[PDB]
């Protein structure tokens, strides 16, 4: 169809498909849109236009699938125009696009303040970074915000729990990377560990599916679980667990080009299924079937790149 | 002047000796010396914000034990 041009911005489409199905994101955008309307800002205005456009498409898809194909091709130019205005960025990185959109919304909220905490409540957490000098055994702490967790995918079949351990478990920095202890006034070996203090509603895992010797893409994925618990690396005991609801995958043999696809979970009959977005095509999938396709044992061509977990 | 940490592509932490007045491109040159990744292919994230070239470390309130996260660009379209 005429929607074939959708493929060019597949980095943006995957991020906007994930944000549309995030719990509370489109409610937060509407709340900001209402405030801006009576204030009389383009990012909020174009986002609300996109959400209404998708809402009309989604409603038609549910009720009359035959006329969904017609309406999807009735005015494709309208949909493509709002994506050109909404693009915050060639071929680009999906995680970088998400960082730009979320940063733009955050700046609008802060400027509007001077409901206004949409990004912070949804995507922003807090880390506690501890360093322990192996000579004097003194502890120094740093507090840093985070919006997403960057974990490795190979050591240099592995699970996501191994990847987070590489991120947050105690690491010993030695040799050329000796810590400089102010107490010892000397270079000493040290142990670094990361802990989660404040927890966002949505947990984003940025998989480093790329390596350096010269840069190459790692096609082998990790064993992604449906349930995620961060109690192993948390400052306090928490019974809160997280469930996977969105996956952004990258197809290609290199890091310099490829295609982005997004798989999201519906939260009727469709509730509990996974929607696979491929340019202009949408496929409803069972949770059992989608998870098998993610298995590294099947050698998927689409490499998982971003995982999204919502608090239960 | 101060020693910051960088988490590399494999999750391993390396250390950098930098100045508060150091530009971002200067830090990327220091990372290339230890990791071998060209500065144009590097993305540095501090406290959830990507560090843009032309700014300095003092602009981002980067202190001694601050941790930068090093990621690449996985381009797609
Ligand atoms: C073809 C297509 C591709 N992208 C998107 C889309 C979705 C969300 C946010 C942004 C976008 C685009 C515009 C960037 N939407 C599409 N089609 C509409 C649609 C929507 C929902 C469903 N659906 C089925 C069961 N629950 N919802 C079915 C069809
Ligand atoms: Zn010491």
């Amino acid at each position: 169809v005429g929607l074939n041009n959708l493929g060019n911005t597949s980095y943006l489409n995957s991020i906007l498909q994930v944000l549309y199905f995030c719990p509370g994101f489109k409610s937060g955008v509407k709340h900001l849109f209402n405030i801006i309307s009576r204030k009389k800002y383009e990012l909020i205005c174009s986002l609300q236009s996109l959400i209404i456009s998708v809402e009309q498409l989604q409603a038609s898809f549910l009720l009359n699938p035959e006329k969904y194909t017609d309406e999807l091709a009735t005015q494709p130019r309208r949909l493509l125009n709002t994506l050109r205005e909404l693009n915050p960025m060639l071929q680009h990185d999906a995680q970088e696009v998400l960082q730009c959109i979320l940063g733009n919304i955050q700046e609008t909220c802060q400027l509007l303040k001077k409901g206004f905490e949409l990004v912070e409540k949804l995507f922003q957490g807090q880390l506690v970074l501890r360093t322990r000098c192996l000579e004097c055994e003194s502890l120094t702490e740093r507090r840093e915000d985070f919006q997403d967790i960057s974990v490795p995918v190979q050591e240099d079949m592995k699970t996501l729990r191994w990847a987070i351990s590489q991120f947050a478990s105690v690491e010993r920095i030695v040799g050329e990377d000796k810590y400089f202890c102010e107490n010892c006034h000397h270079y000493t070996e040290a142990e670094r560990s990361l802990l989660f203090d404040k927890m966002p509603e949505v947990i984003t895992i940025h998989l480093k599916c790329f390596a350096a010797s010269g840069l190459s893409k790692i096609n082998t994925p990790l064993l992604t679980p449906l349930k995620l618990s961060l109690e192993e690396w948390s400052t306090k005991p928490t019974n809160d667990s997280y469930g996977l609801f969105a996956v952004v995958m990258h197809s290609g043999i290199t890091i310099s080009s490829g295609h982005y696809t997004a798989s999201v979970k519906v939260t009727k009959e469709y509730e509990g299924k996974w929607l696979l977005f491929d340019d202009s095509e949408v496929k409803v999938t069972e949770e059992k079937d989608f998870l098998n396709s993610l298995s590294p044992s099947t050698s998927p061509t689409s490499t998982p790149y971003l995982l999204f977990y919502k608090k239960l | 002047s101060m020693q910051i940490f960088v988490k590399t592509l494999t999750g391993k932490t390396i250390t950098l000796e930098v100045e508060p007045s150091d530009t971002i491109e200067n830090v990327k040159a220091k990372i290339q010396d230890k990791e071998g990744i060209p500065p144009d292919q590097q993305r540095l994230i501090f406290a959830g914000k990507q560090l843009e070239d032309g700014r300095t470390l003092s602009d981002y309130n980067i202190q001694k034990e601050s941790t930068l996260h090093l990621v690449l660009r996985l381009r797609g379209g």
